[PDB]
RNA sequence: GGUACCUAACCAGAAAGCCACGGCUAACUACGUGCCAGCAGCCGCGGUAAUACGUAGGUGGCAAGCGUUGUCCGGAAUUAUUGGGCGUAAAGGGCUCGCAGGCGGUUUCUUAAGUCUGAUGUGAAAGCCCCCGGCUCAACCGGGGAGGGUCAUUGGAAACUGGG
RNA sequence: CGCAUUAGCUAGUUGGUGAGGUAACGGCUCACCAAGGCGACGAUGCGUAGCCGACCUGAGAGGGUGAUCGGCCACACUGGGA
């Protein structure tokens, strides 16, 4: 049964992105919405749209390919997993591909990028890396 | 009793001492309560440095300085500060 | 394995047993038991001295001794160098070093130590053969 | 393109290889060769021949046809990568100036001819030189330039 | 200045069969050193309860004391939640 | 120990002039004996060691000490090596060769801030004034016998280490990266 | 202990060995031996051209040391958390039902055990590292600092995990 | 720390009530009463070990050591008592 919904969203992207699909549709949650909002603000995806429903909702994500059909997302990794969580101190907040990629950290301050979190001097649950 | 005495550090023919507060039964270079300063009799002149606030704290608790420590305290003017405190 | 599976039953490192296991005992006379003490050489008494045939494709007469060590273990040793003075009842010093081509031979006798004499007319690698520096 | 750059070559190895035939064995010389400008272009070839000096010359020509461009920030690469090519598995971590090329065997040939001066590395997999160099070049092909990402992501390099 | 504090532990009762004596259990999460997963650890404690208030199942508070026997180093303070 | 052997065959093996003049490599610029990557790394280490004339154990530790400093490891490693007093004496021109400069120091002809230093491997620091002692002011070898990081005065026979070299001043024959490589094994 | 140190006088005079040299691995030739004597960590070498045996000349690496053995760690992303796997290479339980255990969809409120963060106390001295200073240098020694807790105590934040 | 090719272990044992004893709390001891207590989170047994600051190795995680120096413990022919 579904155990990691976040991993699933990351994997959905990864897979769509592998076959250069235009868009994909992920069952929503508050955190999935927040993740997707980050990806947009960092320019890993073109757009995100929220479709409401009787069930949980749907997030539509629109993948972003540069000219020469180059993928903007190279990779996405789930770090903290259900079967072994990972938390980072503020000084240990991970750099991803030496700054070209990003880390999404769930913090008390909120779900932030690595840059974001390091500025607010926060740590928290390291959800994913994206490069 | 609690003493104030010299702990031998340094190397074979070049002694250096730290002035430590120590119970009497403790081994010379072993267990001690607090470091109070440092005496380097080898240099010319003998380099002495003492942290009064502790030295006096421990004189007034009734740690007794060993003969040399006493004389080191004298030259920095501790023994005066100790004597004048018991009066005023 | 899953993390939970490691928490339950961890990783188990291998055992790396000694290349020279007769050096790695002692013997306590009073207790009559083996000690577990590694040593860099041992002493022992030659119970036999002979020659062995190497395993193929090598061919020679390889000079060996059958030594009973101070710790009461009995071991075959190789006798290196050209020509030696070991008979039965010689007191020898064995070191570590298997001879590859001699099945059973895990130790080398030390030349120049105890009753084992140095190699005669050796002039290069002398120290490895227990031989003093010829001139003066 | 290879006829405007001036390339140093390095022989990585030469195996004698052997095909069974009716009356015995046909021995040839398979020369594996890296070549580079020492300014961010590197690449490798093989040549097979009946005599060694020709096998090298064939391999060198091959390497000039299959160059790649290595992205380099300062004297190092932009960011960490793990270049895989079947069992070949090379870690490449960027390093501070004056570090030197801390790398092993074939991987060193590639990086030194590429013109990386400061890099950490480690062969985490196979050491068969062909697939070690393949892996290394996979790695160097997958390095992303910080300007190129910024144009992809629609951001500043700052 | 004020008194220094004894340790307090909120736990669950797992026996009442002894006279005036409950066996509380405290369940806490100790990290594994190597792996980093938190693991459920249980520590039983004998505590002294004078009026036999606490029964098997109850979520009790306890406080450390001087030794009250070979094993009892705690007294029952409160019964925070009763059994079902 | 020190190497007291022939100075030329070292130059000839390495394929550089260690004296800096060229003269070991005038007649026979090829290896000693009848036959005239690890190699090249080793060659480069032995280049720099044999030039300045230190034994490996002291050289490997002078490299470990230079690592702790801030900047390029190879660069800073050459800088200390240059600071050695035997070398500074030789650079100030008080001696014709490094082996003379050593012996000058070792036998106690040199002063550093007025005081006798009889240690070739003394690591000279900026500000410090190298001088000859008064017993040895009229040594033949000194009278017989300069970079910008140093300053000299041939009247007074006393120099000064005014700054640290900077690497462009030091021996450009040396690829110090190779030596940093040599040690990373 | 007339010991360190210092001054004066005399003499290159009294003071270099050890291992290696086929590859790994720096540095090669000759003679002797001829699967023998021997070498060897490994691949192996030795039956007439032996750079691998023994010697000699030289060369190389170190140096008052140099080799050898033993033991430990590394090389060994070779018990793999970092950091491996299981079609055919070693590796999917013969198959179920399941107790414990591990894991758990979506929203909102709340707690705050986890988690993040602050302050305080403590984690001796020496050591290691850093910055200085003393021995002619260094080793060594000293001073000031830093580090180091599944740490205690007491405040904050509340997304995530755990309660309710 | 190792061992399940060690799974049960305990009967002053676990708790209580008194008294005695101790510098002091306490099965510490004794009497009486109760039936408890511990253990698959590994009890119990067997084997091995003084522990630590540190030290060695390693990119680190980790592994190995616990000479010297400092802390703590234990022991003083062996077993027991004052």
């Amino acid at each position: 049964v579904m155990t990691d919904p976040i991993a699933d969203m990351l994997t959905r992207i990864r897979n769509a992105n592998m076959v250069r699909h235009e868009k994909l549709e992920i069952p929503a949650s508050k955190l999935k919405r927040e993740i997707a909002e980050i990806l947009k603000r960092e320019g890993f995806i073109r757009d995100v749209e929220f479709v409401e429903d009787s069930k949980q909702g749907i997030i539509r994500v629109f993948l972003k390919y540069g000219q020469n059909n180059e993928r903007v997302i190279t990779g996405l990794k789930r770090i903290s997993k259900p079967g072994l969580r990972v938390y980072a101190k503020s000084n240990e907040v991970p750099r991803v591909l030496n700054g070209l990629g990003i880390a999404i950290i769930s913090t008390s301050q909120g779900v932030l990028t690595d840059k974001e979190a390091r500025a607010k001097q926060a740590g928290g649950e390291v959800l994913a890396y994206v490069w | 009793a609690v003493k104030i005495r010299l702990k031998r550090m340094g190397a074979k023919k070049s002694p250096f001492y730290r002035i430590v507060v120590a119970d009497s039964r403790s081994p010379r270079d072993g267990r001690f309560i607090e470091t109070v300063g440092t005496y380097n009799p080898v240099a010319k002149p003998a380099e002495v440095k003492i942290d009064e606030e502790l030295a006096l704290k421990w004189l007034q608790t009734g740690a007794k300085p060993s003969d040399t420590v006493r004389n080191l305290f004298s030259s920095q003017g501790i023994m005066e500060k100790f004597h004048n405190a018991k009066q005023g | 394995p899953t993390i939970n599976q490691l928490i339950r039953k961890g990783r188990v490192s291998k055992v790396e047993n000694s290349k020279s296991p007769a050096l790695n005992k002692g013997y306590n006379s009073f207790k009559k038991e083996h000690t577990n003490v590694s040593s860099p050489q041992k002493r022992g008494v030659c119970t036999r001295v002979g020659t062995m045939t190497p395993k193929k494709p090598n061919s020679a007469l390889r000079k060996y001794a059958r030594v009973r060590l101070t710790n009461g273990i009995e071991v075959t040793a190789y006798i290196p160098g050209i020509g030696h003075n070991l008979q039965e009842h010689s007191v020898v010093l064995i070191r570590g070093g298997r001879v590859k081509d001699l099945p059973g031979v895990r130790y080398h006798i030390v030349r120049g130590a105890l009753d084992t004499a140095g190699v005669e007319n050796r002039a290069q690698g002398r120290s490895k053969y227990g031989t003093k520096k010829p001139k003066a | 393109d290879p006829s405007k750059l001036e390339l140093e070559e390095r022989l990585v190895t030469v195996n004698r290889v052997a095909k069974v035939v009716k009356g015995g064995r046909r021995f040839r010389f398979a020369a594996l060769v890296v070549v580079g400008d020492k300014n961010g272009h590197v690449g490798f070839g093989t040549g097979k021949a009946q005599e060694v000096p020709e096998a090298i010359r064939k391999a060198v020509e091959d390497a000039k046809k299959n160059l790649i461009e290595v992205p380099m920030v300062g004297t190092t690469i932009p960011h960490e990568i793990i270049g895989r090519f079947g069992a070949g598995n090379i870690l490449l971590k960027p390093a501070s100036e004056g570090t030197g090329v801390i790398a092993g065997g074939p991987v060193r040939a590639v990086l030194e001819l590429a013109g990386v001066a400061d890099i950490l590395s480690k062969s985490l997999g196979s050491n068969t030189p062909i697939n070690m160099i393949r892996a290394t070049l996979q790695g160097l092909s997958e390095l992303k330039r910080a300007e190129d990402v910024a144009k992809l992501r629609g951001k500043s390099v700052e | 200045s004020e008194r220094n504090q004894r340790k307090v532990y909120q736990g669950r009762v797992v026996s009442d069969k002894m006279d005036k004596t409950i066996t509380v259990v405290v369940e806490t999460y100790k990290k594994h050193t190597l792996y980093g997963k938190r693991v459920k650890y249980s520590k039983k404690f004998k505590a002294h309860d004078e009026n036999n208030q606490a029964k098997i199942g109850d979520i009790v508070k306890i406080m450390e004391t001087r030794p009250l026997s070979a094993t009892k180093r705690f007294r029952l303070v409160e019964v925070v939640e009763e059994a079902v | 120990a020190r190497y007291t052997g022939p100075s030329w065959k070292l130059s000839r093996r390495l394929g550089i002039s260690l004296s800096g003049t060229g003269k070991e490599l005038e007649k026979r610029p090829y290896a000693p004996g009848p036959h005239g990557e690890y190699g090249l790394q080793l060659q480069e280490k032995q280049k720099l060691r044999h030039m300045y004339g230190v034994n490996e154990r002291q050289f490997r530790t002078l490299f470990d000490k230079a690592g702790k400093l801030a900047g390029k490891h190879g660069e800073n490693f050459m800088i200390l090596l240059d600071s050695r007093l035997d070398n500074v004496v030789y650079k100030l021109g008080l001696a014709r060769t490094r082996r003379q400069a050593r012996q000058l120091v070792n036998h106690g002809h040199i002063l550093v801030d007025g005081s006798r230093v009889d240690i070739p491997s003394y690591l000279v620091k900026p500000g410090q004034t190298i001088g000859v002692r008064e017993k040895s002011r009229n040594l033949s070898i000194i009278k017989e016998s300069v970079p910008e990081y140093l300053t000299f005065d041939a009247e007074k026979l006393e120099g000064t280490f005014t700054r640290l070299p900077e690497r462009s001043e030091l021996a450009p024959e040396i690829n110090e990266a190779l030596i940093v490589e040599f040690y990373s094994r």
